[PDB]
């Protein structure tokens, strides 16, 4: 009939291909598909979600909601450095977020992260926060000052409980590896510009709580198994 | 000039590994399952070749040819999974690990008397080229010379039948062709042997530097 | 003539008869090519004028000397700082290599800019270049016979082999310029800047690098028989990325 | 379905096929291309860079910068002939050159090569070398007079220091054998028409230089393994 | 005021008020500088600008 010359490949079976296949209910007629609100068409819809960074991540508030907030003193003797976190999307604290988890799923990332914090006073308590942000390649800041000469924010509480600010994508390549870095990565500082200045019979503590989502320009690249998720049990049926 | 482009000089298909694997009858698990990161600088011919340039990006084409050698005891019958482990992927470490069921990773079953196996790969890197040299160092400031975002992935293999296993031996050559390629740079060509792979070291023990330079009794005489 | 940029100018430069590496003029990272999408801008001639090292001796014993870029200009004012101070960077150059004789002395000099310069180790076995000798500095590396410390950190002294395993005399594959005393005195390269990525850690990767290997041997009559040979690098649309605070 | 038959040669691998294959990582989207400077695209470009040619390969200067010049007298008593050369890109010392390697890399060749040489003495030193060519067929030339009654150049010094010369194709096919011939290959002698001249207080030697490169005209057919590198080591990663 | 045959490259450096005079050749050619190469040119000339608080300076 038609000649034909079989190439080298033929009847593999490679689990990445991509070929039709013969029906095995050829005459069945599946049920219609109706109108289910939330369809999700790509992952980015995930990580654009702003999720709460477990950011006090220590051995006393581990497994409770603890772990998401950050207690403000109003005491004058409290240490000017809160809390630090690095931007790299899969290293702790991030990594179990929503769009570290995704991301734990890939091995190249790319993009801007969005933080976005949460003043959990009281109505009366006000406070200065500075939120500084440390570019790759130096060491997290040890004080107020050399925060503050780097990018940062003097963040007024009173008045705005929220406040979010855009760390950019600074890379030698395009996309970097999805593998925490810690001379790569960037660092989130909280510092006290001031304490916590509140009237009288009100409480002299406030939490804190910290958001992240990727922006537009949050991209993922080349699958791979999560590994936020080892499974190791009988998952008996 | 045709097939002085680049397409012709290192588009050309070798063997850029040899896979040996033997049937362990101690443990059903062992080291059966048979590892090789993927790189085209074992073989001095194939290497001075893309050394003759400083950066180089190409597609790949692999190509598997199984050989099986049955000492006694017949065993004809042996189902074989080749696996592709992408760059930064965990790769396995157990003839039963999870890796070679994963999604994520490309595999490719082959039972003898089948066509041989073959697929493409993509440019891997991070970066917009194969670093064919690298003047720079680690983040530790160490193994200066090898660049990271050059990581291709691993080859894996592993014999999947069970207890038909009679000691039998496998050898599967590994055919690799660049594909559409492209080069930055020329250099000159290498002129002594190599000694280690991502270091230009040439110097060899209790040895005289040999280069390809033939000497003549006087320059009068041709 | 004289090419005055910045608040620095050399004399003795002359007419533009210099080679541009690989045929391309340095130019400003596009946004096309760019890491992160595009950087509202990168305008700043502040570092872009030349910085002249001290003039090293060629002696008729003298078998080479090499330099690497960014690397020398690690301590030259501003780019010097610039680099420190940032964590990605990417930078062209323009190389100015000349040197002082009479119509009596008679040499010459081969001058190559080697992008990827991956220098071989001088010891035999499993050991590689220490991070500290291919770093330099504005002095340079120059080729000497006498013993040196952490020898298996130590670079080849093999010049006549490029450093690297190759043949001199096919080194003239890469952007270079000879100078025969009797005829020409100086060359200028102007060289763009190479990599596989838009930017990098200029402290961790040297993209060029500066040979200087005297393929004939300098001669002459005079009193004191050696001259001096004088460099002048001028960064080129020199771009950085992730400042950080100085001075803290 | 489709009548089909079965062509000799199906399900062959033959090294030097070229057929389509099954993409492994089908929803990876590879790195974007970037503009890096001396895009190589034809190895010709390699083939016309002039490279020094190891004119002086003796046993004396074999590891050596002084392999590739050759030291021109001033005194009365040096020998007529300076140096000899044959003109097969393959043949020692051109074998070793840029040109010389890549030819090695295929099986024949075709073209004329282009021959500079640079004089490396004194402004004030001047003298009148005699560059010749002899085609194949006849031994290269044993005396000046010889020479210059062939094809030659009386090159003089002073006032240029470099002088090219075009060495034609002559051959019987039209393409030939990657590999030397004695008979068939060409020379290239240079001889004194006078020796060097220089005022007082002078370097009485001077030394002179040998490049080489091909043509418009040059190329290369048939690829084999180049025999300058023979790799019988370790290559211990 | 050499002979014809004799040259030589000497670094003329300007140094504002306010800093106290270079000591190293390095430290001078890293302000405003100029190399200027003898050989084939005598001459060479360089201008000092005016940099003070007030318009005119005491004498």
């Amino acid at each position: 009939g038609l000649p034909v010359f079989i190439t080298p490949g033929s009847g593999q079976f490679l689990t990445t291909d991509d070929f039709q296949s013969p029906c095995a209910l050829p005459w069945y007629h599946p049920t219609k598909e109706i109108s289910i609100p939330g369809e999700v068409k790509n992952l980015v819809e995930i990580c654009q979600v702003d999720s709460l960074v477990p950011i006090n991540n220590t051995d006393t508030y581990i497994n409770s909601e603890n772990m998401y907030s950050v207690v403000l003193q109003s005491s004058i003797n409290a240490p000017d450095k809160i809390f630090s976190i690095r931007t790299d999307v899969a290293s702790q604290p991030l990594a179990t977020t929503l769009i570290g988890e995704i991301s734990s799923y890939f091995t190249h990332w790319t993009g801007s992260l969005r933080f976005s914090f949460m003043f959990c006073g009281t109505a009366n308590t006000t406070v200065k926060l500075l939120l500084a942000y440390t570019p790759p390649g130096i060491a997290e800041p040890t004080t107020r000052k050399d925060a503050m000469l780097g990018t940062h924010v003097i963040w007024d509480v009173g008045l705005q409980s929220t406040i979010s600010m855009v760390v950019p994508w600074i890379s030698a390549s395009h996309y970097r590896n999805t593998s925490p870095g810690r001379s790569t990565s960037g660092y989130i500082t909280c510092w006290y510009q001031t304490r916590l200045v509140i009237p009288p019979q009100t409480p002299p503590t406030a939490r804190l709580l910290c958001f992240v989502s990727g922006c537009k320009d949050f991209c993922l690249r080349m699958a791979r198994d999560t590994n936020l998720h080892l499974q190791s049990g009988a998952i008996a049926q | 000039r045709d097939e002085m482009s680049l397409e012709s000089f290192l588009g050309r298909s070798g063997c850029i590994h040899e896979s040996k694997l033997e049937v362990t009858l101690a443990n059903y698990n062992k080291e059966n399952f048979t590892v090789w990161a993927i790189n085209l600088q074992e073989m001095a011919q194939i290497r001075r070749k893309f050394e003759l340039f400083t950066y180089t990006r190409f597609d790949s084409e692999i190509t598997l040819v199984p050989c099986i050698s049955a000492l006694s005891q017949d065993i004809g019958h042996i189902t074989m999974q080749y696996m592709y482990v992408p760059p930064g992927a965990p790769v396995p470490n157990s003839r039963d690990d999870y890796a070679w069921q994963s999604g994520t990773n490309a595999s490719v079953f082959w039972q003898h008397g089948q066509a041989y196996p073959r697929f493409s790969l993509p440019f891997l890197s991070v970066a917009s080229a194969y670093y064919m040299f690298y003047d720079g160092y680690d983040e530790q400031d160490q193994n200066y010379g090898t660049a990271n975002t050059n990581n291709m992935g691993s080859l894996c293999s592993r014999i999947v039948t069970e207890k038909h296993i009679h000691k039998v031996h496998i050898m599967t050559r590994i055919y690799h062709k660049a594909k559409h390629v492209k080069a930055w740079c020329p250099r000159p060509p290498r002129a002594l042997e190599y000694t280690r792979a991502h270091r230009t070291n040439f110097k060899i023990e209790d040895r005289s530097i040999q280069t390809a330079i033939v000497t003549r009794p006087i320059i009068t005489t041709a | 003539i004289q090419i005055t940029r910045g608040d620095s100018t050399i004399t003795s430069q002359d007419v533009a008869n210099a080679i541009v590496a690989y045929g391309v003029w340095p130019h400003y990272l596009s946004s096309k090519d760019a890491s992160a999408i595009d950087k509202p801008s990168q305008p700043d001639t502040s570092s872009n004028r030349f910085y002249t090292l001290r003039s090293v001796t060629w002696s008729s014993s003298s078998k080479g000397w090499w330099w690497k870029l960014p690397d020398a200009l690690k301590d030259m004012g501003i780019f010097g700082e610039n680099m420190f101070y940032h964590y990605l960077g990417r930078s062209g150059y323009t190389i100015h290599v000349q040197c002082n004789a009479s119509k009596f002395h008679q040499g010459t000099l081969i001058v190559a800019l080697i992008p990827e310069h991956q220098i071989a180790s001088a010891l035999h076995g499993n050991v590689n270049v220490g991070y500290n000798y291919t770093h330099p500095g504005e002095t340079g590396r120059e080729v000497k016979a006498e013993t040196r410390l952490n020898p298996d950190l130590q670079p080849t002294e093999e010049y006549w082999l490029n450093f690297d395993g190759t043949l001199l005399g096919n080194i003239t594959i890469f952007p270079h310029q000879f100078i025969n005393l009797r005829s020409n005195n100086s060359a200028t390269i102007i060289a763009p800047y190479v990599n596989a990525v838009p930017m990098d850690s200029m402290r961790s990767h040297n993209n060029w690098s500066l040979v200087i290997i005297p393929i004939c041997p300098l001669e002459t009559s005079s009193a004191i028989n050696t001259i001096p040979i004088t460099i002048s690098i001028s960064p080129m649309c020199a771009e950085f990325s992730g400042a950080r605070a100085k001075r803290q």
